[PDB]
């Protein structure tokens, strides 16, 4: 076999990657993946289905698979978990009474042993007000650090104003790629 | 990617139940195989192929996800198959069409014409318990409009939301007011059907 | 005591009838499709009919049902026989039992039912015999019919005089899925292909551990054949007398004797088979497969049948010795093997997708068979000692046989 | 067409003729209406080609009952051909004119019979036999008129063993369809002519030669012993058919053996392996294989005692023969191969046929029931195939426990605990009446038993007949034993069954209750909360009369069926 | 050759049993 | 309303099928047997109507194919043929001389004819050019 | 053949 059209390809860039966006209802997912894909708040009524875009960034397709957080649509993560190489978990900090069911629905979408591939992903969504938690507590809270195997990276990303998305994006890129 | 007409002389080619449902299979994985990979460019071709095995008496399961991925798709016969699939494959007591009601609330504001009257018939056809309710809302815009092919649709959706639900058929009444008056036969027929129905 | 013999075809057509009393009407065959299908649709299909007051009794064949209707208390053995034994004459004269040549060899087909039954009473059978009066490209029929030996025709004379012998074992087991043997039984097949002129009586000797008993040798190596199935030209009295295996050997290639014992050893080819198929997401597929048999011996063909999931896709295979492929048709994983020493042990590691949505109905769990076929290998330990082979003329004749070793009924169930 | 065909027909040129009769005899395979033409080919007929000839009779065959008027042209022609040199000539012709169902034709036959009774040809002797048996059966009397009875006795003791058998069978076949007068039965001497020629008969010979024995009664012992030790060799015969005649003959002639002597004890044991071979046939056969176990079963268990492995059933099996494993696994089952027969129920149990399913949890509930040794293992695996949760699984556990608790109650109440809560919403008509009766009668290791009938109290009025009276019955019980948890609800269940009730006998039933409460509770504990007899469970052995009837119909349409003969032909 | 084993000659008779 | 819409064969095969009501798989496949075999053991002056579970079972095939339909017991029994006939008609022009090839191949394009003509059972567009239009401009976008 | 044959032959 040749491997000639293979090289070529990837002179200029082949690999594509692929991204998840998980969470819990009204925490700034379809707002984040709006920002990531065209860069403004649009605002959106609740999905009660799924939302699939892409995002081409650092010559790699990051395509982004918005799910809701509704309690009819929480268990239907499992159709997104075949053929899925990522994942992102959009937490809310906002929500005290909804931080528990947050980390109890990370907590069983990580305990499958389908999806073990996809590295954590934790963003920080409605980083605008001074309720929200910093980088650490929310990580110690959710207990990031004791998923064996799982390689997770918080990052806060404020939906107004679309800071630290740009990190999340190269933290994820280098997640991915392995390569220079 | 097997065209639907190769796929289709090819079951015509078996005689015996037995080699008929061997091709089938043999179909099936090919398909099965396609729809793992994440396929988007023959996407259309093997869901007529799911669908014309499911129709001919083989199981369909697993085009369940293929379908409503599909259906939030942008291409126009991907978005086609996606409904055609969700029409026939898909009812109310299938429990994945929960996730559908986001795509037909998205293609339910789309500009074309074809799309949203096809979601529209989608909906119409296999309306849930559910799926009305939170529809309902979108469907009563879209009677007020002024478009002759749109509003026989808006009307038969308003008349299947309120056969599945009874109580949702108050918000139809000043909807449908001042509108008998439609020059086209299939608006008026459409606007006798609803009042008769109310 | 059939009353008139048709073959039907797939679609419920009648490719050839032929009333051998005419007790029953030519119309009832109309209703033995509507009455099949109905039976399949209930489960209550059976090979045996009843429409009314008469019974369609018959088997189904590779593309007509060979119905025979029947009214009175006919021997259902008797029909069953008498189709077995047309079956078996259509295959001799025809390579193909189909629909092409129902419809193309209807002249010599008509004479052949005519002849074969009369009045519900099937007189020739022997295809060898009926060939030589019935031809589809006539004489006065053959002694061979009118004489006592029906199944050898005089005079044949050839310039040679070999016979070939071919002792074929059928492994079968009936391997639990708690990992024990339940039917672990083997059917010897003396198949012989007799080319020799004249009417040669042949001496069948083998080591048989009765005969051994009666001669006073039991205790070396010999077959306790449980039962033993001797053929038409094999001399029942001679065989109850003194085990003496004495007949005429027929022209070609047939079935002399069939032996069937149990057996109380070990399996040639032990499967070890696990099964990770996690909900929805993937299964695992660690299966080993060790040879018993002896290492002089290797299983030629060996095709240890894997039965993976029906909707499973995008399956990969991680196996030692021997390719393995799946086949959407039989969905099963086929772990074929051309050359399998005795002794070798190969390992596989399956792993295929699952559809995220469960399916509506259960699929069983088929139990995986193996396909091992190892020459020159004797199981049961049976060899042939000797073969009489006279003949008034005097010839010297040049007997041979080989042993072959494969595996039947060899199923192992799955957990 | 048909004017083209006829011309060809009625022309001098024997290329024309040939492919004219080609033609109608395809055109009455492919099932064309050809009677129209019968007497145009009625001309072409006598022709020196044997291959026309044979077309020629074989539509005269089948175009004789349509066209009986325009048949009267052919007796000629068949008393000419039944003088031919050639045997197969005349064998053809015989058989044609036994073949034509004509009244006017069959008088016209009888010379050319009578002159071919005699043949010396094996072979017309043969088809005169087979002629002789086709005139009988169109019309007795015409037969017994032309003496056809005394050549057909003296066929048997002539040489030609083929001709001898199928003298044989036609002689059977005319006695079978006569009244008993005038039987065909011979002495000791025409029993040994027939072993005789019995081991240089051919495969369908063979049963012609031992079916005579089936009607003869053996008087000896020494005569018995000679039969079966003559018999004895067909049991390694390769035809299916003449092994299971040579057994259903050792079977009967064994009513006349003396248990005593070694004949008994060697006949036995050469009966186990021709089962055990017969056992391997083809799947069309392994019915008839199986019922004929049945038949034989019933009547000497003591034969297939030992086989029970190969009874097991198949992956690959049919239908048919899957059921009727269970069956014959069930009459074989006992202590010694239990453990055995629950591993292959449990097994059975797993598989996708609900009718399956349905058998083989009627015979584990048969197994556990006939053999009380095995009354635990039987309650264990229906505990875990509820425990499965399948609902035909869990219908038929439920009915099997239902079943043992009538028969073997008295150490049953450890499992009442387990079903008080065994997923009770099924509708099942078979399965809820059958918990609603378990409850009633073990409502003393269940503490919730008022609670648990309160949901099925909902629709007592429109449930079912039997439903309703079991769910009357279990209150009822349930009121005599604890009467200060259940004091209103018998009086709601008197209420809904005697007020709202509209059923005959379920009201009658309701005002007893009603009257028998009203009339003194007291006695009611010693009158409806009873100590039952013995339950007779119902045998599954056919009665001594119809067994020793059915032996001597071995192999045939009364024998598959476990019906009399008369029973089923019309 | 053969598959399945290669052919072998068989004897007459037990010469070793007279 | 129409209930469901069954387009089978004269051998038995169906080469359209269209349930305007939410029932299990195995129960549709059920009906449609039941519905199959009832026009199949049915003569040529059976007035093309049968009520079968209390459905006006309406039988009307052109051709060797033959046609079904489920109207419930509130509307006419005439409207039913005259809807078939508008649909056949429509479908004819659509496709031009269609035959029995044609609806086996071109099942989809049937099938979206049909979703474009009748929606939920009832009547979307009474005109029959104006919904073949409307279908040729739906073909058309690509 | 039985197919070819329009449906309703306009
Ligand atoms: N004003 C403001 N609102 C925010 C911000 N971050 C998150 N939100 C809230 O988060 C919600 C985001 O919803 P969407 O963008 O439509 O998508 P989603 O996050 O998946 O929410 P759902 O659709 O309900 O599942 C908005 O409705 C906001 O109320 C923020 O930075 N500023
Ligand atoms: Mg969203």
């Amino acid at each position: 076999g040749n491997i000639f059209a293979n090289l070529f390809k990837g002179l200029f860039g082949k690999k594509e990657m692929r991204i998840l966006m998980v969470g819990l209802d009204a925490a700034g997912k379809t707002t984040i993946l709006y920002k990531l894909k065209l860069g403004e708040i649009v605002t959106t009524i609740p999905t009660i289905g799924f939302n699939v875009e892409t995002v081409e960034y650092k010559n790699i397709s990051f395509t982004v698979w918005d799910v809701g957080g509704q309690d009819k649509i929480r268990p239907l993560w499992r159709h997104y978990f075949q053929n899925t190489q990522g994942l992102i978990f959009v937490v809310d900090s906002n929500d005290r009474e909804r931080v528990n069911e947050a980390r109890e629905e990370l907590m069983r979408m990580l305990a499958e042993d389908e999806l073990r591939d996809a590295v954590l992903l934790v963003f920080a969504n409605k980083q605008d007000l001074p309720n929200a938690m910093n980088a650490a507590e929310i990580t110690d809270k959710l207990g990031l650090h004791s998923l064996r195997h799982r390689n997770w990276y918080i990052q806060a990303t404020c939906a107004t104003s679309g800071d630290g998305l740009y990190e999340g994006l190269d933290w994820l890129s280098n997640q991915l790629r392995n390569q220079k | 990617p097997i065209r639907l007409r190769e796929l289709i002389r090819t079951i015509r080619t078996a005689r015996t139940q037995a080699e008929e449902r061997e091709m089938i299979q043999k179909e099936c994985a090919a398909i099965r195989s396609s729809f793992r990979e994440e396929d988007n460019t023959y996407r259309c071709r093997n869901v007529a192929k799911l669908l014309y095995m499911h129709m001919l008496g083989y199981p369909a399961h697993f085009g369940q996800l293929e379908c409503l991925k599909l259906i939030a798709s942008q291409k126009f016969t991907d978005k086609r198959i996606g409904y055609l699939g969700a029409m026939l494959l898909l009812d109310e007591r299938q429990d994945v069409h929960l996730l559908m009601t986001n795509c037909i609330k998205n293609d339910l504001n789309h500009s074309t014409q074809f799309v949203q009257g096809l979601a529209l018939c989608t909906l119409g056809c296999m309306g849930s318990s559910e799926m009305c309710r939170d529809l309902a809302g979108e469907v009563e815009k879209l009677l007020k409009t002024s478009n002759s092919y749109l509003r026989k649709k808006a009307a038969l959706c308003a008349v299947h939301v309120i056969r599945k639900v009874p109580e949702l058929m108050e918000m139809f009444l000043p909807a449908t007011k001042n509108l008998l008056n439609e020059k086209n036969h299939g608006v008026l027929h459409t606007s006798v059907v609803l009042l008769t129905e109310m | 005591s059939a009353s008139a013999v048709y073959v039907l075809d797939l679609k419920g057509k009648v490719l050839i009838c032929r009333n051998y009393r005419g007790d029953v009407d030519m119309s009832e065959v109309e209703h033995f499709m509507p009455i099949l299908m109905e039976k399949e649709e209930e489960g209550m299909l059976s090979p045996i009919l009843a429409h009314g007051g008469v019974r369609f009794m018959w088997i189904k064949h590779n593309n007509l049902y060979l119905v025979a209707t029947s009214k009175k208390n006919a021997c259902v053995s008797l029909v069953f026989s008498f189709l077995y034994k047309v079956v078996q004459v259509f295959s001799e004269y025809f390579k193909e039992l189909e629909e092409e040549s129902i419809r193309d060899n209807f002249v010599i087909i008509y004479e052949l039912l005519d002849e074969l039954m009369d009045f519900g009473y099937p007189q020739t059978t022997d295809s060898k015999i009926l060939q030589e009066y019935i031809t589809q490209e006539a004489p006065r029929p053959p002694a061979t019919v009118t004489n006592a030996v029906s199944w050898r025709s005089e005079g044949i004379k050839y310039r040679k005089n070999e016979v070939f012998l071919d002792v074929i074992e059928a492994v079968n087991l009936l391997v639990s899925a708690n990992g024990n043997v339940l039917r672990s039984e083997i059917v010897g097949s003396i198949k012989m292909r007799v080319f020799l002129s004249g009417m040669p009586e042949l001496r069948l000797g083998l080591n048989d551990k009765v005969l051994f008993d009666n001669t006073g040798r039991g205790k070396s190596k010999s077959v306790e054949l449980e039962d033993v199935k001797f053929h038409q030209c094999v001399r029942l009295s001679r065989f109850e007398n003194d085990r003496t295996i004495s007949f005429i050997p027929p022209d070609g290639e047939f079935e002399l004797m069939s032996y069937r014992l149990n057996t109380h050893v070990k399996p040639l080819i032990w499967i070890e088979s696990v099964i990770e198929k996690h909900s929805h997401s993937r299964i695992e597929y660690m299966v080993k497969a060790k040879s018993q048999f002896k290492r002089r011996s290797t299983a030629n063909n060996v095709e240890i049948h894997i039965p993976v999931p029906n909707d499973a896709d995008s399956p990969k295979f991680k196996t030692t010795v021997g390719s393995v492929k799946w086949v959407p048709e039989n969905s099963e994983i086929v772990w074929s093997v051309k050359s399998f020493p005795g002794g070798k042990e190969y390992l596989m590691r399956a792993h295929f997708g699952l559809p995220s949505v469960e399916a509506e109905d259960k699929e069983g769990k088929p139990p995986i068979s193996v396909k091992f076929e190892i020459p020159y290998f004797t199981t049961s330990g049976i060899q042939v000692r000797y073969l009489k082979i006279i003949e008034k003329s005097g010839y010297q004749a040049l007997p041979w046989v080989r042993y072959i070793t494969q595996n039947g009924d060899y199923q192992l169930r799955t957990q | 067409e048909i004017f083209e065909l006829k011309a060809e027909l009625n022309s001098d040129k024997k290329e024309k003729k040939k492919e004219a009769v080609k033609k109608v005899i395809a055109s009455m395979t492919v099932g064309k209406d050809v009677s129209a033409l019968f007497p145009d080919v009625v001309n072409c007929m006598q022709t020196d080609n044997l291959e026309l000839k044979k077309l020629v009779y074989l539509y005269l065959m089948n175009y004789a009952k349509s066209q009986p008027d325009m048949a009267i042209m052919a007796v000629n022609t068949f008393v000419k051909d039944c003088e031919d040199p050639n045997p197969l000539i005349r064998a053809l012709a015989v058989r044609t004119m036994g073949c034509i169902r004509v009244d006017k034709i069959t008088e016209y036959l009888c010379e050319p019979l009578r002159k071919c009774l005699k043949d010396e040809d094996p072979y017309v002797r043969k088809t005169a036999a087979v002629c002789v048996a086709k005139l009988h059966d169109i019309n007795a009397q015409l037969v017994e008129d032309q003496g056809f009875l005394d050549t057909l006795k003296d066929l048997i003791s002539d040489s030609n063993p083929m001709v001898v058998a199928n003298a044989v069978a036609a002689l059977s076949e005319i006695a079978e369809s006569h009244p008993s007068s005038n039987l065909l039965d011979l002495n000791p001497q025409s029993i040994n002519k027939l072993l005789t020629a019995l081991n240089e008969c051919t495969e369908w010979g063979q049963i012609f030669i031992l079916d005579c024995l089936a009607n003869y009664m053996p008087k000896d012992d020494r005569e018995a012993q000679s039969i079966c030790e003559r018999v004895t060799p067909r049991l390694s015969h390769a035809n299916s058919a003449v092994v299971l005649s040579a057994v259903k003959v050792l079977m009967k002639f064994m009513e006349m053996l003396s248990k005593d002597l070694d004949y008994y004890g060697t006949l036995l044991k050469k009966l186990a392996p021709p089962l055990v071979t017969l056992l391997s046939a083809e799947p069309e056969l392994q019915y008839v294989a199986l019922r004929n176990i049945n038949l034989i079963v019933q009547k000497r268990p003591e034969i297939l005692k030992h086989e029970m492995k190969v009874f097991f059933v198949k992956y690959n099996d049919p239908i048919y023969v899957k059921l009727e494993k269970l069956d014959i696994m069930i009459r074989l089952a006992s202590q010694a191969n239990i453990a055995q027969v629950l591993a292959e129920l449990r097994e059975y149990a797993t598989e996708v046929d609900v009718d399956f399913v349905r058998k083989a949890v009627r015979a584990i509930g048969r197994c556990a029931i006939k053999v009380e040794q095995s009354a635990e293992r039987c309650v264990s695996t229906l505990l875990d195939l509820i425990q499965t949760k399948v609902n035909y699984v869990v219908q038929e556990a439920i009915v099997v426990i239902k079943d043992i608790f009538r028969k073997y109650p008295n150490k049953y109440e450890s499992v009442i605990a387990t079903l008080c809560e065994n997923l009770d919403s099924l509708d099942e008509p078979e399965a809820r009446a059958a918990m609603i009766w378990i409850v009633g009668e073990y409502a003393e290791r269940i503490d919730n038993a008022d609670e648990l009938l309160e949901s099925f109290l909902e629709g007592f009025h429109d449930k079912s007949t039997q439903v309703q009276l079991q769910l009357l019955t279990a209150i009822v019980k349930l009121f005599l034993k604890k009467p200060t948890e259940t004091q209103e609800l018998v009086q709601q269940v008197l209420s809904l069954a005697t007020q709202d009730s509209d059923n005959p006998d379920l009201r009658d039933r309701g005002y007893i209750y009603w009257r028998l409460l009203s009339t003194d509770p007291v006695a009611a504990k010693e009158v409806v909360l009873a100590e039952k007899p013995l339950i007779s469970e119902e045998t599954d052995l056919i009665e001594p009369t119809l067994l020793d009837e059915l032996i001597c119909y071995i192999g045939t349409l009364a024998s598959v069926y476990h019906k009399p003969p008369s029973a089923f032909v019309e | 050759d053969r598959k399945g084993g290669s052919y072998s000659q068989a004897a007459g008779s037990d010469s070793a049993q007279s | 309303m129409i209930h469901f819409i069954l387009l089978f064969s004269r051998q038995g095969k169906l080469r359209l099928q269209k349930w305007y009501i939410t029932l299990p798989d195995k129960e549709r496949k059920k009906i449609t047997r039941e519905i199959v075999q009832i026009i199949l053991s049915r003569g040529h002056r059976t007035s093309s109507f049968v009520d079968w579970k209390e459905l006006k079972l309406v039988y009307k095939r052109y051709a060797s194919l033959y046609f079904c339909c489920a109207i419930e017991n509130q509307d006419n029994e005439l409207l039913t043929l005259e809807i078939v006939h508008r649909y056949v008609e429509l479908l004819d022009k659509y496709f031009g001389n269609v035959c029995e090839l044609d609806i086996i191949f071109n099942f989809e394009k049937a099938y979206f004819i049909l979703d474009e003509f009748i929606i939920g059972g009832e009547i979307q567009e009474t005109s029959k050019k104006i919904a073949v239009k409307a279908i040729e401009d739906s073909d058309m976008l690509q | 053949k039985g197919e070819n044959t329009s449906l309703l032959h306009p």
